RNA sequence: UAAGGAGCGAAGGAGGGCUAGAUUAUUGAGCAGCGAGAGGUGAAAUUUGAUGACCUGCUUAGGAGUAACAGAGGCGAAAGCGCUAGUCAAGAACGAAUCCGAUGAUCAAGGACGUAGGCUGGAGGAUCGAAGACGAUUAGAGACCGUAGUAGUUCCAGCAGUAAACGAUGCCUACGCUGUUGUGGUUAUGAGCACGGCAGAAGAGAAAUCUAGUAGGGCUUUGGGGAGAGUACGCGCGCAA
């Protein structure tokens, strides 16, 4: 029946946190936004896929408030001269959103990649553990 | 005493090669010997494809995938047990892993 | 003091292709036309070739962005700001035993706004034969460059934007590329990466 | 001359100097949206946020770097060399009925180059980070870990002269078994020439293994049980180290 009123969902997922913001299409206007550390207490848990999966309701929900329907999503990791493989917890944020009513558009990996880069913290020998 | 002909890397008819950092400690270790992992990875995870097909707008999707090349430091990749160590005989096959996802 | 309350919806629209509505935009309530201007005028957005097209579903590798220009009523009106392909397409690309050939160049449009062109082909392995890798000659490469460089300057320099979008749309330079140059080598994947907008003349 | 140097023809390479451009990324500022946490770890605290952080837009300012392709691949006397065009000298190899005719090998003294860190003067200053300062852990940590932070890290003109500068195997020149796989030219398409990798064999060696097989070929360096000692005195270079 009703048109597809469609939202910019933006997926951070790193091994300490996980933050989720939506947008309108110009991605220039700001609907809700969460963070896994919100919800949870313990600091070992703000990556835990449970503390994502809390922190994407309350998202879903004032965007139903605001009457949207669908999404598209965009999903990175740290990037740069880090990590760039996506975090524990970002592949559940896109499965609690399927659970709610949303339908889903497009997905996108868009972690920002260097053609070359400044040089990394840690020095030549590295973390000793 | 010499435990390896190749002296545990591949430079050969070269004096010196680019260093990489290990992607679990940023360690530099030089590109010839560094310890090679490559990852392609579905965005979405097998346990939501069943999902996927009632949520999608579209007639048909196909899932994106991921991809990398990992580096590790020697340390690392036994720590994290990517290598093993192997008997006097054994030392000398050579064969390619698989790709990981 | 819910501020979402307070705020209007603008459509946005776009030309020459297909669809002409994309979608809406928020923004405060405001007094004077010249603050929604100030306000509105001067954002992007981007949208996939697959949603502003009816076409085949292959054809969801590539991107489209475009800056809002112009306000009347209901709808604000959006210009070509330049195109990308999509980061699995990049990725996915790349294979080991065949070499990479790539390109950057400089065009005028005959409205005045100057493009960057990026450029990429990859070498083929030919069949009934037995060696394990099909890497390009150096020399060679610079061969094929040249000839990429003679056809972008064809196809695109001294054209209407109306013009260049469509070119874009129908992938007319990858195909020309393939026809040209296979007299040099074999060549594979030859699209053109991405395209950006540089310069804008100073016009009323 | 399957000794050397000069020259011709077609081609190959991250070899070097210079000129003009480039896609991202990391920081810093401006402005806009939102309204509570961010960071970091094995687990945490220093620390930062209502003077609006974090995250998402648009603008800008700088200084480094060239990911993936990328290899038991290539080039260079070694140290070393990876974005794109244009420009300037010289070299290696290959093809062949070009020219000169012993012009050659190795080398005390003497001369030129030499990663990094260091020093003298100028330019500049993003990221990283000796010293120094904190937060934790410990009997104690001055360390390892985290926050922060300076000299340095970049460029031009020079000094210095050391490395596990290692394939721990000097340089010319010989005689020598097989199979396989590369790189660049040439081809009666059968193969060759230069530079490599790999797997056996036979000999060799205290073995491990093989740049180590055979041998009164030529020339230079160099060792003679551990320690004291690469130390004392004298001398030569260096601004000092
Ligand atoms: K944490
Ligand atoms: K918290
Ligand atoms: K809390
Ligand atoms: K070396
Ligand atoms: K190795
Ligand atoms: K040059
Ligand atoms: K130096
Ligand atoms: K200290
Ligand atoms: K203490
Ligand atoms: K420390
Ligand atoms: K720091
Ligand atoms: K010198
Ligand atoms: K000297
Ligand atoms: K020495
Ligand atoms: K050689
Ligand atoms: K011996
Ligand atoms: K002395
Ligand atoms: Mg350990
Ligand atoms: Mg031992
Ligand atoms: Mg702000
Ligand atoms: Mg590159
Ligand atoms: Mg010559
Ligand atoms: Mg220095
Ligand atoms: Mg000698
Ligand atoms: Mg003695
Ligand atoms: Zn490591």
């Amino acid at each position: 029946e009703q048109r597809l009123n469609f939202a910019l969902l933006f997926i951070k997922a790193t091994k300490n946190d996980t933050i989720i913001h939506a947008t309108d299409l110009t991605g220039a206007e700001t609907l809700a936004k969460s963070s896994g550390g919100s919800k949870v207490k313990a600091h070992r848990d703000e990556r835990d896929p449970y503390a994502a999966m809390l922190a994407t309701q309350d998202v879903a929900a004032v965007l139903k408030e605001k009457g949207y329907n669908a999404v598209h999503i965009k999903i990175r990791g740290k990037g740069g001269n880090q990590s760039k493989i996506i975090g524990p917890g970002g592949s559940t944020v896109i499965r609690t959103m399927m659970r709610s009513e949303f339908k889903l558009g497009r997905v996108e990996d868009v972690t920002p990649v260097a053609t070359d880069s400044t040089r990394k913290k840690g020095g030549r020998r590295g973390r000793r553990l | 005493t010499k435990k390896r002909s190749n002296n545990g890397r591949s430079k050969k008819n070269r004096g010196h090669t680019r260093c990489v950092r290990c992607e679990h400690c940023s360690a530099m270790v030089p590109n010839d010997k560094a310890i090679k992992k490559f990852v392609v990875r579905s965005v979405i995870d097998a346990a939501s494809l069943d999902d996927l097909k009632i949520a999608t707008i579209y007639e048909e999707y196909e899932v994106p995938k991921s991809y990398y090349k990992l580096n590790y430091c020697v340390s690392c990749a036994v720590h994290i047990k990517l290598v093993r160590v192997r008997s006097r005989w054994e030392r000398k096959i050579r064969k390619e892993q698989r790709v990981s996802a | 003091k819910d501020s979402f309350l307070k705020k209007e919806k603008y459509n946005l629209r776009i030309e020459n292709f297909p669809v002409r509505e994309v979608g809406a935009t928020l923004v405060n309530k405001q007094s004077t036309v010249a603050a929604l201007e100030k306000k509105l005028v001067g954002r992007v957005f981007e949208a996939n070739q697959g949603d502003i097209t009816t076409s085949d579903s292959a054809n969801c590798y590539r991107k489209f962005s475009f800056k809002i220009d112009s306000l009347a009523g209901t709808n604000a009106h959006a210009i070509f700001n330049g195109m990308c392909l999509t980061s699995e397409k990049i990725k996915g690309m790349v294979k080991r035993g065949l070499t990479l050939i790539e390109g950057v160049k400089d065009v005028v449009t005959k409205e005045g706004i100057t493009l960057r062109i990026l450029t990429i082909a990859q070498s083929k392995k030919e069949k009934n034969s037995t060696k394990k890798t099909a890497y390009a000659k150096t020399s060679v490469v610079k061969e094929v460059r040249k000839n990429i460089f003679r056809i972008v300057d064809n196809e695109l320099n001294g054209k209407d934007i109306e013009q260049i979008v469509k070119k874009l749309q129908m992938e007319t330079v990858g195909k020309e590329i393939e026809k040209e140059c296979q007299k040099i080598i074999p060549l594979q994947n030859c699209h053109v990466l991405k395209v950006k907008v540089v310069k804008r003349p100073v016009k009323e």
